[PDB]
DNA sequence: CCCCCCGGCCCCCCCGGC
């Protein structure tokens, strides 16, 4: 903890500020105007890894109270123990109990509240309601069929979504600002693509990108550069096994396969992801086409996931789609 | 009575060569450059990032966070510095929250002046959980927040060979290496090395047959490669290791029987299929590597149009994922072989 | 006295007498054994795999392996539980079952195999080369049965403490063994000895033990009839001749044991009566052959095998039941009441047949 | 053991401070200057605060060559603390960006040495400085009668109420079983000063606290005689235990009234 | 700011029987209840958000007025409720003396009692018989199954249905009035149907519209309540083409953020309740679906999985 | 020096969808 330079950037770049949030601009907009105007309701924060729900949680803490905000603010998470004994008692009495420092209201945060028993949650819907007074409640979430409806009935709602292409754009050129490093637009494009709409992922691959370049002030990522880093198949590699799979013989899609995969140590289940998201776009005739090939890669895909043999797992995405394919004639 | 302690080298020398011949620094790992040189520019940046490790059986990932950590901190500080946990340790909800949480909180040891003047020393410890897709999801869960709060002064690792068993949350805050499976083509310099340290002769191309057995673990084939030297050295013949001779010591089924159990599925007789079925599984053959063989020979054959290739490949899939799931070997077998030959 | 399939057990690897190419690699394997990799016997059931095993320990020991002595040692559960474990010990090895202990199996491999590995050799153990040994073998019999729990357990074991604990695991198929415990074992296939081989040592227990044999054919008849088994094949043996007056004829009968009776009693009840009633009254059968610790794997092995000799069936019926069967097997693998399984495959194969 | 080295000529000196506030916190950071011992601690509600002071005159010798936190969890100074005796000496010492702070306990007539080893916790938490208030009302009693009036009121309900007006100084607890009303009233000794009830009153106070956190503040009555009270309408209650040099102050946050 | 303003569902909670809308015969008995007295062992239950803590509490307080304070013990699950604190603390509630007006009891309120332990409530029993006489109790709960049979046989039973869209729309309007609210008749009608019969909820979205746009229309009010999900897993289900079921997962589940294990729990939900389509095919849906929910809990929670679910679902109807 | 009180590990039994 010497300095902030030796955080990882995933941590290194976490706004401090709800200006530094991107791609949440409604739920920014309306939690700021809710603040400004003093009323708050209890919220709720619904969304997938790595939208900003934690981070927009600290800095709304933060701009209410100021930089002594850890001081004024009841955080539980899953790390903790949050039992009914401690809604009981912890809870309770902070709940109920005046500020130390200043005569504001109080902010209780319960991040990760998916994983509190039921038993804690259904004590908590009193707490709620008897304090609401001088008393507010954050429940953050991934999974809201973990969440008793008694809890959501009491709380107002925000979905935090995908991050969206503008956004992830931005946060990038701020970190490039910052690190003094270029990266190319095909570069930037890929990045944006294996996202997924998670930033904490487009930061982890552009600082295994930086450690790549031999000489990171002046060299610029390239493509080459992410798919390597990362390991996954470019998209030419994709469009090459499918040509072969879907014009060829079988011994010539066998060989194409093995080569392109054996190129460069490919993942025969990212081809297959990537195999998917190409035929997602294509305009078959027949619906049987598409329900053989849906069921029978999600079947390769789970035999994948726990292991087997690779070689016949291939050979069974080639004869797959080989027969999926037949039935576009009759 | 007692006997006298053993060196270090002297204890190693001894050991099987897979231990033998780990590699002790990030230069003597063979085929993951990509991951390596990351993790190697690291050691003048010092901003490690959380590392989730993941490929299949003997790729190197152990080996790698060993190595990274002893260059890191350097034989005397590493142990402070390291606390590791794997499947044969109690790793529940309860010692996450209070053992792994107390030891990210500790402050970091402090480096002693010939460490700091000799190793890099970076200001944050590191904890290993291999083997962490056998940790449960609330397990999994408690150590979200613990990951990101306490990062200043501690790191995560998470070795895994199954991904999918790690929750979606702690992926995305680790940064994700994939170890590629080591083939004839990236590990064959590696073998061609331990051989000649080990005075091991044998003829051209059974260092490739052995990688290509090995099917992507390197451990399997330095083993098989010990077998081989230490069949050769009890013969004392002075010969070379014949490609042969490493198939049979690797379970291989002769292609004269691979050709008979396939003349028997052209047949097409149930009767005589299962009495030669029987009769093979008298001699211990390992389906999974009978299934291999007729996948190669099968899908690699002119002889047989695409629809009769489309079927086997499906038969074949079954049968594999089947297997894989501990089933009798026997049943599987004849079923596959019975399926194959109505087609 | 003690029956013959114990007294003329083999001691030594010099005392093989089938499989000379396996005789030939363990001795190799035994010439320098310091460096000796785990070991993991793989083979048909019954063809000598624990004694090849304890051929091999002798010659890297002696002949002080086969005195062996038998201990208990206690365990405590998470729930407070007490559970016993038998451990069979010589002054050189130690062999475990731990499936004994079923599901808490993980503990034995967490508790008692990590104590005995993190411990060092210090009794002057003399050996060939001069020197004292350095490890201390490890047997865990039916590996096969270990869950996959203490599969993971066993990993990193065998790597962090190699040099003071060598594992040689016996199973009779890899199937159920997880791919990272292969990745770390020698893999070593124990293939059944021929007819004639089994012939050559029941002939040589009938020399021994002075039975008059009207015939050598008798011996070959067993030898066929024992499908590889050895063990089985020398307990017939002696079977055969206890109730022919220790005087075997050729028309001596080959006798069963009792479950194969039932499970062909059974076998022909389903092909003759395809019907619910027949379906609840072979429940009952299979209840009590679960009941007297007959496994549920080799009852449904054994009706599928049974099922597919008979000769009024054709060959889309047989192709059905092979199928179920399949099917079945896969879901008792994935299952815990193995009575529902077989249950529904023999529902399925009655379906099919009618 | 160069940079931080404090001597206490009796160890019961730190065991008893430490006793006085172990119950209400778990991690604590001590930061220690040239000027002596300096901690503030939050507890796990946000409820209670508990500021520890200790000066250099406190100390046999003391040496602190630069600015220096060390973390700690008061459970485990505590077990280490009830392992000297109180005829011992005790030597806190600590270096350069350290990691484990060292106690060792000496006794010169027996010439008998033990040396304890703590590890320290990387806490991260700003000395919030309190700012000086000018509270409504200020008085002072002996511990010890604080303490019974707490324990008392305690068992009759989980709050108590404080009524600080014109020269009366009310205790009300109200429960399921009955109530219960402790008056008092300035009064002054001459013969024996030490029992005097001092209050000093500009505005009616009217305050309520919880009775766990009461029972844990009044637990520092055996660093001190008498115990120092300053309440206000809008601040946290102050409740000060003065030490021979530094002092011992717990801020806790009154109950909404409502 | 440091100030917050009171929620509406508090600062417009009924303080009496004649304010609580629905269930108009359960509460003219209560307000009967309240005229003559002798009030008997009750056990309200419902859905949350219906009126059920309000009712009780109103009725508490118009039966005994100035004695509330004395009179009333109430324990909610927030509240140590173990068998120890009914041996003790309301053996002695229920034995201390109390002088009330003449007909006129105490009350014990076990709020949520649903979530109380089998011997707290068998501990109750005798409790309840020996001093009905000074005391009764009125228990409000979520799921009456949950309360033992010998404690239901001691207690009458007060069921509460869903509320009316009429009573929730005649509740805002007031609301409304009495917060001088700008709306549109289509943002009430968006609002009501987003409630889902659930007045707290309704009152918080309305609060939440006015305080963040102002006026309470249908895409003011569509911005702030988000359209329930299970309609939209009903619509994907029902859908006739595989292509547009597909179209519904990818557009308005998959990118909007919804998790995996959420669309296939609210899946297997909603077919479990699809009385349209035939109990069998709903059977046969519920094994895909459980099929897949299984894949997804051993960690492979993919689009490929769903998709394949989908398309099995649309094969079985085929 | 010894008795009473009352908080703190250990232990054992019962749920677990909605
Ligand atoms: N909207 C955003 N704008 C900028 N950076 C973001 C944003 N969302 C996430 N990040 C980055 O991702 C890091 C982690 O963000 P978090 O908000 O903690 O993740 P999260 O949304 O809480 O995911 P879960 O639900 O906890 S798994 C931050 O420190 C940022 O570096
Ligand atoms: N990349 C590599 N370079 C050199 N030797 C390797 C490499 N990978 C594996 N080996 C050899 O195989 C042995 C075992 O390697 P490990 O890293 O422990 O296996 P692994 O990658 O951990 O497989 P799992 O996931 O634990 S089953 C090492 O001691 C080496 O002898
Ligand atoms: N029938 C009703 N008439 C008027 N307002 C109501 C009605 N039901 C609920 N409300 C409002 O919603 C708020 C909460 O209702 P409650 O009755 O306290 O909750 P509930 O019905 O007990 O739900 P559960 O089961 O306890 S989670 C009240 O304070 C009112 O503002
Ligand atoms: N080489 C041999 N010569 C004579 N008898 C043997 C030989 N190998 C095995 N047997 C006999 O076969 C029987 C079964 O062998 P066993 O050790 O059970 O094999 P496995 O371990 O594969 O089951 C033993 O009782 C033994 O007497
Ligand atoms: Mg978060
Ligand atoms: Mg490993
Ligand atoms: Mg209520």
């Amino acid at each position: 903890k010497r300095s902030k330079e030796n955080l990882p950037w995933v941590e290194k770049y976490r706004p401090e500020t709800l200006d530094e949030v991107y791609g949440q601009n409604e739920v920014i907009t309306t939690v700021r105007k809710f603040v400004d105007e003093g009323k708050l309701p209890h919220l709720l924060f619904y969304g997938p890894p790595g939208t900003g729900k934690t981070s927009t949680i600290v800095a709304l803490a933060r701009e209410i109270y100021g930089k002594n905000y850890s001081n004024m603010v009841l955080e539980l998470n899953a790390s903790d123990d949050r039992g009914i004994d401690v809604v009981r008692n912890q809870i309770k009495d902070f709940a109920s109990t005046r500020q130390i420092f200043s005569k504001g209201f109080k902010l209780i945060i319960l991040d990760e509240a998916d994983a509190m028993t039921n038993a804690a949650q259904n004590a908590l819907r009193r707490v709620i309601e008897r304090y609401t007074k001088n008393t507010r409640f954050c429940v953050l979430a991934n999974y809201a069929h973990k969440l008793t409806p008694a809890l959501l009935s009491r709380c107002t709602r925000f979905r935090f979504q995908p991050l969206p292409q503008e956004a992830i754009e931005r946060r990038i050129a701020n970190v490039l600002v910052h690190e003094k490093l270029k990266l190319s637009p095909n570069a930037e494009k890929a990045l944006i693509e294996l996202s997924n709409g998670d930033m904490r992922r487009v930061l982890n691959v552009l600082q295994s990108c930086k450690a790549t370049l031999d000489n990171p002030d002046e060299d610029e990522i390239s493509d080459d550069v992410i798919y390597e880093c990362c390991g996954a198949p470019r998209p030419s590699d994709l469009k090459a096994v499918l040509k072969s799979i879907l014009e060829d013989d079988w011994g010539t899609a066998h060989y194409t396969l093995n080569k392109v995969r054996s190129a460069k140590g490919l993942a025969l289940i990212d081809l297959i992801e990537g195999i998917v998201k190409i035929l997602e776009d294509y305009e078959l005739q027949n619906e049987e086409t598409r329900v053989h090939l849906l069921t029978k890669l999600a079947d390769i895909e789970y035999s994948i996931s726990k292991g087997g043999n690779d070689q016949i797992q291939g050979s069974a995405v080639i004869g797959a789609i080989k027969a999926s394919f037949e039935n576009e004639t009759v | 009575r007692k006997i006298s302690k053993l060196a270090a080298e002297q204890s190693l020398a001894q050991q099987p060569w897979v231990e033998k011949y780990r590699p002790k620094n990030l230069d003597e790992v063979t085929a993951q450059d990509h991951a390596v040189t990351v993790l190697k520019k690291t050691l003048k940046s010092a901003n490690l990032p959380h590392m989730l490790f993941y490929g299949p059986p003997g790729t190197g990932k152990t080996s790698t966070i060993l190595a990274l950590t002893k260059e890191l901190y350097g034989p005397d500080l590493m142990k402070s510095r390291i606390l590791e946990l794997n499947a044969s340790d109690e790793r529940g909800i309860s010692i996450v929250r209070e053992k792994v949480k107390n030891f990210a909180r500790l402050t970091v040891s402090k480096p002693s002046k010939h460490d700091l003047e000799n190793y890099p020393c970076p200001p944050y410890k590191i904890i290993i959980l291999d083997e962490a897709d056998s940790m449960t999801a609330d397990a999994q869960s408690a150590l979200r927040r613990t990951m990101e709060t306490y990062s200043g002064v501690t790191r995560f690792c998470l070795i895994c060979n199954y991904v999918t068993r790690i929750i979606d949350p702690l992926a995305s805050r680790c940064s994700k290496f994939r170890f590629k499976a080591l083939d004839a083509s990236n590990a064959i310099d590696r073998l061609r090395f331990i051989s000649e340290q080990e005075n091991v002769k044998c003829d051209d191309g059974v260092l490739e047959r052995i990688l290509d057995i090995s099917a992507g673990d390197l451990r399997r084939g330095i083993t098989l490669l010990q077998s081989a030297s230490k069949g050769a050295q009890y013969l004392g013949d002075g010969k070379n290791i014949t490609s042969t001779q490493v198939e049979e010591l690797a379970g291989v089924v002769p292609h004269d029987i691979l050709i008979e159990i396939v003349e028997k599925v052209k047949s097409g007789d149930f009767d005589e299929i299962k009495k030669y079925v029987n009769t093979f599984m008298k001699s211990g053959w390992s389906a999974a590597s009978v299934v291999n063989q007729l996948h190669e020979y099968y899908i690699t054959n002119d002889n047989f149009d695409t629809n009769f290739k489309n079927q086997i490949s499906w038969l074949l899939f079954t049968t594999d994922s089947r297997l894989n799931n501990g089933t009798n070997e026997h049943i599987q077998l004849l079923n596959l072989l019975v399926k194959i030959s109505q087609l | 006295m003690s029956l013959w399939v114990d007294k003329y057990r083999p001691k030594s690897l010099n005392a093989l007498s089938h499989n000379e190419e396996l005789t030939n690699f363990l001795k190799s394997l035994s010439d320098q054994p310091r460096d000796l990799p785990h070991l993991l016997l793989y083979g048909p059931n019954g063809t000598g795999k624990k004694t090849r095993c304890m051929a091999l320990l002798e010659s890297i020991f002696g002949p002080g392996v086969y005195r062996l002595k038998i201990d208990v040692r206690q365990f405590v559960t998470a729930s407070n539980r007490k559970l016993e474990l038998n451990v069979v010990s010589s002054p050189y090895h130690l062999e475990i079952t731990p499936s004994d202990m079923g599901n808490n199996d993980r503990i034995v491999i967490q508790e008692l195999l990590k104590e005995v590995a993190q411990m060092e050799q210090v009794d002057f153990q003399d050996s060939k080369d001069g020197l004292a040994h350095r490890y201390k073998c490890v047997i865990i019999n039916e590996a096969n049965s270990l869950t996959k729990d203490a599969q993971a357990a066993l990993r990193r074991t065998m790597e962090k403490y190699s040099k003071n604990i060598r594992l040689i695991m016996v199973c009779d198929s890899m199937s159920p063994i997880i791919a990272p415990i292969k990745s770390r074992c020698l893999l070593i296939r124990c293939p059944a000895p021929s007819d004639s081989e089994i012939s050559t040592i029941l002939s040589d227990v009938v020399t021994n033990e002075r039975i008059q044999l009207e015939t050598k054919d008798i011996l070959k008849r067993i030898a066929q009839a024992s499908n590889g088994n050895l063990r089985v094949s020398l307990l017939m043996l002696e079977s055969m001749a206890l109730n022919n007056e220790l005087a075997l004829k050729s028309s001596s009968p080959i006798i069963k044991p009792d479950w194969i009776i039932v499970i062909h009693k059974l076998t022909r009840k389903i092909v003759k009566e395809r019907s619910v009633n027949s379906l609840i009254e072979c429940r009952a059968v299979l209840y009590d052959l679960l009941a007297h610790c007959i496994p549920a794997n080799i009852i449904l092995k054994e009706l599928t095998f049974s099922l597919l000799d008979v000769e009024t069936l054709n060959t889309t019926n047989k192709s059905s039941i092979i199928e179920y069967s399949s099917v079945f097997d896969e879901r008792l693998s994935l299952g815990n009441k193995a009575i529902f399984h077989l249950e529904g495959f023999i529902a399925k194969v009655m379906c099919c047949l009618d | 053991a160069s940079m931080l080295e404090a001597k206490f000529e009796e160890a019961s000196l730190f065991k008893r401070i430490i006793d006085g506030f172990k119950d209400c916190v778990q991690l604590v950071n001590f930061q220690c200057k040239e000027d002596g011992i300096i901690a503030q601690a939050v507890d796990d509600s946000r409820v209670l605060l508990v500021s520890l002071e200790i000066g250099v005159e406190a100390f046999q010798e003391y040496r602190c060559d630069h600015p220096v936190t060390l973390g700690m969890d008061l459970t485990s100074l505590s077990k280490i603390l009830r392992c000297g005796n109180n005829t011992d000496t005790l030597t806190l010492i600590a270096d350069n960006t350290p990691d484990s702070i060292i106690l060792l306990f000496e006794d010169t007539k027996k010439d008998r040495i033990a040396e304890y080893s703590l590890k320290l916790m990387d806490i991260d938490a700003d000395f919030l400085k309190i700012e000086e208030l000018q509270y409504d009302s200020t008085l002072s009693l002996p511990s010890s009668e604080f303490s019974k009036i707490v324990r008392d009121l305690s068992q009759l309900s989980d709050s108590i109420n404080i009524m600080i007006t014109k020269e009366t100084i009310k205790f009300v607890a109200d429960g399921d079983i009955g109530s219960g009303s402790v008056i008092i009233k300035p009064f002054v000794d001459m013969e024996h000063p030490e029992t005097s009830i001092k209050l000093e009153m500009d505005q009616p106070v009217d305050l309520t606290f919880g009775a766990k956190y009461l029972l844990d503040i009044i637990k520092g009555s055996s660093l001190s005689d008498r115990v120092g009270i300053r309440l206000s309408s809008e601040a946290p209650a102050l409740f000060q235990f003065d030490l021979k040099s530094g002092f011992l102050q717990f801020f806790l946050a009154p109950k909404f009234n409502d | 700011t440091l100030s917050l303003q009171l929620p509406w569902v508090e600062k417009y909670r009924p303080q009496v029987l004649s304010d609580i809308v629905g269930n108009k015969e359960t509460i003219d008995r209560l307000q009967q209840i309240a005229k003559d007295g002798n009030m008997p062992h009750m056990i309200i239950s419902g859905m949350p958000g219906i009126g059920k803590t309000t009712s009780v509490h109103c009725l508490a307080h118009e039966l005994l007025g100035r004695s509330y304070a004395d009179g009333v013990l109430e324990l909610n699950a927030s509240d140590d409720r173990g068998i120890d604190v009914v041996r003790n603390q309301i053996k002695h509630f229920a034995q201390k003396k109390l002088h009330l007006p003449p007909g006129k009891h105490k009350i014990v309120i076990l709020d949520e009692a649903d979530s109380m332990t089998a011997g707290a409530q068998q501990a109750l029993r005798r409790t309840m018989e020996l001093y009905s006489n000074s005391t009764r109790f009125a228990f409000a709960c979520n799921q009456s199954n949950k309360i033992i049979e010998p404690l239901q046989s001691r207690c009458a039973i007060l069921r509460y249905s869903k509320l009316s869209d009429e009573d929730v729309l005649k509740r805002l309007l007031q609301i409304i009035k009495l917060e001088d609210v700008k709306y549109t008749n289509d943002g009430l009608e968006a609002i009501i149907f987003t409630a889902e019969g659930d007045m707290r909820q309704a009152i918080n979205n309305l609060q939440s519209t006015v305080a963040g746009h102002g006026l309470v229309n249908a895409d003011n009010v569509f911005k702030i309540v988000d359209s329930p999900h299970p309609l939209i897993v009903k619509k994907m289900l029902l859908a006739s083409n595989l292509e547009d079921s597909i179209q519904i997962l990818r557009t308005d589940l998959w990118k909007k953020g919804y998790s995996s294990i959420d669309i296939v729990t609210t899946s297997f939900r909603v077919t479990k309740n699809l009385a349209q389509v035939k109990e069998s095919v709903r059977l046969e849906m519920i094994k895909e679906i459980g099929l897949t929910h299984m894949r997804i809990l051993e960690g492979v929670g993919t689009y490929l999985q769903l998709a394949s679910m989908l398309a099995k679902i649309h094969k079985l109807n085929n």
